[PDB]
C-alpha cells in the first residue's frame, strides 16, 4: 500500500 | 545522475549548480540536494517534486535557496544565494527511493567562494635539515602557496620518486587562494648526493615550475 | 531530529565484527532510520534503509535494527571494502526532515605508530616575498588522534594555522599531517623561538619540534 513516497506525495498535494 | 562543474563564486554572490538525468529515473521521481563542507557531514537543504516546483527547503537554508525542474531537458536546479565562507562546499544531487533513502546519487559540485582572480602556484622549498631527518630519514619538500583554483600536480624527479610520497590536500587559506604541501622522506646518506626537484602544475593558469630542494 | 553517531572512529581488523549506534533526540515515525557509507572521493552509497531492510547490492555481512531513539549497524567480519566513512539519516513525510549523523570513520586497526614531527623553516625566497610560513609534518602515525599546537614564544596560535591530513594508505595503514603556519614577514621577525608541540599516544611524553630565527 503506502510507502514514503506516497505520504510525501500529499504533502504537496495538502500544500 | 550528470552535474555541474566546480563553481568559483564570490561572496554575497549566487550559483546555480545543474543535476541532469534521465527521465526513466527521474520524472517519476524526487530528487534532494545536498551539500558536505570540506571535511565535515552531509546536510540536506531541499526536495523537488516529481514534476513542479513542489519543493520543501531547509530552514538553514531558507530564503537564501531555490530549486526547479526543467521537464524538457530532464534536469534540477539548485540556485544559492548570499554566499559566505562557510558555503564552500561540494553540493550533491541524489534521487529519493520509494522508501525515503537516497539511492543514486551524483559525481558533486565543489563551491568555491573567494577572490577568483586565478592566481598562478608558487612553489617554494621546503629545505631538509637535522630538525627534518632524524635516523636515516630525511623529510624534504616544496608548498605550492598562493593558487587559485584547483588542481594544481605535484611530481617529485619527473617521477623518479614515488616510495615515501605524501601530496597532503590543499586548504583555501583567508587569502581566498589555496596551499598544498608535497613532502617526501628520503635517506639521509644521499641528500648531499641526489637532486630532488618537484615538478608543479596548474593547468588553470598555464603554470609550470620545477623547483629543486637543496639542503640548508 | 538531531542525530548523533557513536563511536567517532572505528579502528577495526578486516575479519572483525564492527557495531555503529544512532541515538535520536526524539522518535523516528515509521523507524525511518537509514544507514550510508561513502567512501574517499566517492559519493555517499545507501546501505541499509528503515533501520533492518537492505537495499539492491548490499551484502549480507551489512545488518542493521533499530527502534524509536537507539539504531545501530553491524558487520559480521570486516572486509578491506568495507572500511569507509558511515553516517545514518533520519527521514520522514509530514513534513520532509531528512537529518543526517555526525559520523564514523571506520579505519584498519594497526600497531601505534608514533609520528615523526619534522620542522621546515620558511624559505629566504619567500621572506623576500613578503610572507613567512613555518610547516610541522606528522609522518605515519596510528592513531590518527594528534594534536598539533602552534606556539610562537610560548603563545599559543589558534586561527594562524590550516592543517590537512592525508587518508590512510593502503599498504602502511597510517595517517600523516601537514600543519602550516603562515604569519607576515613582519610578525615573523619580531619573534625567535617557533614551536610545534605534537600530542599522540605513541609518544610518552609531548615531543616538540622547534626552530629558532
Amino acid at each position: 500500500g503506502i510507502d514514503f513516497q506516497d505520504e510525501l506525495d500529499e504533502f504537496f498535494k495538502n500544500v | 545522475l550528470v552535474q555541474s562543474g566546480a563553481e568559483v563564486k564570490k561572496p554575497g554572490a549566487s550559483v546555480k549548480v545543474s543535476c541532469q538525468a534521465s527521465g526513466n529515473t527521474f520524472t517519476n521521481y524526487y530528487v534532494h540536494w545536498v551539500r558536505q563542507a570540506p571535511g565535515q557531514g552531509l546536510e540536506w537543504m531541499g526536495i523537488i517534486s516529481p514534476s513542479g516546483d513542489g519543493t520543501r527547503y531547509a530552514q538553514k537554508f531558507q530564503g537564501r535557496v531555490t530549486m526547479t525542474r526543467d521537464t524538457s531537458t530532464t534536469t534540477v536546479y539548485m540556485e544559492l544565494s548570499s554566499l559566505r565562507s562557510e558555503d564552500t562546499a561540494v553540493y550533491y544531487c541524489a534521487r529519493g527511493s520509494n522508501w525515503g533513502p537516497w539511492d543514486y546519487w551524483g559525481q558533486g559540485t565543489l563551491v568555491t567562494v573567494s577572490s577568483a582572480s586565478t592566481k598562478g602556484p608558487s612553489v617554494f622549498p621546503l629545505a631538509p635539515s637535522s630538525k627534518s631527518t632524524s635516523g636515516g630519514t630525511a623529510a624534504l619538500g616544496c608548498l605550492v602557496k598562493d593558487y587559485f583554483p584547483e588542481p594544481v600536480t605535484v611530481s617529485w624527479n619527473s617521477g623518479a620518486l614515488t616510495s615515501g610520497v605524501h601530496t597532503f590536500p590543499a586548504v583555501l587559506q583567508s587569502s581566498g587562494l589555496y596551499s598544498l604541501s608535497s613532502v617526501v622522506t628520503v635517506p639521509s646518506s644521499s641528500l648531499g648526493t641526489q637532486t630532488y626537484i618537484c615538478n608543479v602544475n596548474h593547468k588553470p593558469s598555464n603554470t609550470k615550475v620545477d623547483k629543486r630542494v637543496e639542503p640548508k | 531530529i538531531v542525530l548523533t553517531q557513536s563511536p567517532g572512529t572505528l579502528s577495526l581488523s578486516p575479519g572483525e565484527r564492527a557495531t555503529l549506534s544512532c541515538r535520536a533526540s526524539q522518535s523516528v515515525r515509521r523507524n525511518y532510520l537509514a544507514w550510508y557509507q561513502q567512501k574517499p572521493g566517492q559519493a555517499p552509497r545507501l546501505l541499509i534503509f528503515g533501520a533492518s531492510s537492505r537495499a539492491t547490492g548490499i551484502p549480507d555481512r551489512f545488518s542493521g535494527s533499530g527502534s524509536g531513539t537507539d539504531f545501530t549497524l553491524t558487520i559480521s567480519r570486516l572486509e578491506p571494502e568495507d572500511f569507509a566513512v558511515y553516517y545514518c539519516q533520519q527521514y520522514d513525510s509530514s513534513p520532509p526532515i531528512f537529518t543526517f549523523g555526525p559520523g564514523t570513520k571506520v579505519d584498519i586497526k594497526r600497531t601505534v605508530a608514533a609520528p615523526s614531527v619534522f620542522i621546515f623553516p620558511p624559505s629566504d625566497e619567500q621572506l623576500k616575498s613578503g610572507t613567512a610560513s613555518v610547516v610541522c609534518l606528522l609522518n605515519n602515525f596510528y592513531p590518527r588522534e594528534a594534536k598539533v599546537q602552534w606556539k610562537v614564544d610560548n603563545a599559543l596560535q589558534s586561527g594562524n594555522s590550516q592543517e590537512s591530513v592525508t587518508e590512510q594508505d593502503s599498504k602502511d595503514s597510517t595517517y600523516s599531517l601537514s600543519s602550516t603556519l603562515t604569519l607576515s614577514k613582519a610578525d615573523y621577525e619580531k619573534h625567535k623561538v617557533y614551536a610545534c608541540e605534537v600530542t599522540h599516544q605513541g609518544l610518552s611524553s609531548p615531543v616538540t619540534k622547534s626552530f629558532n630565527r
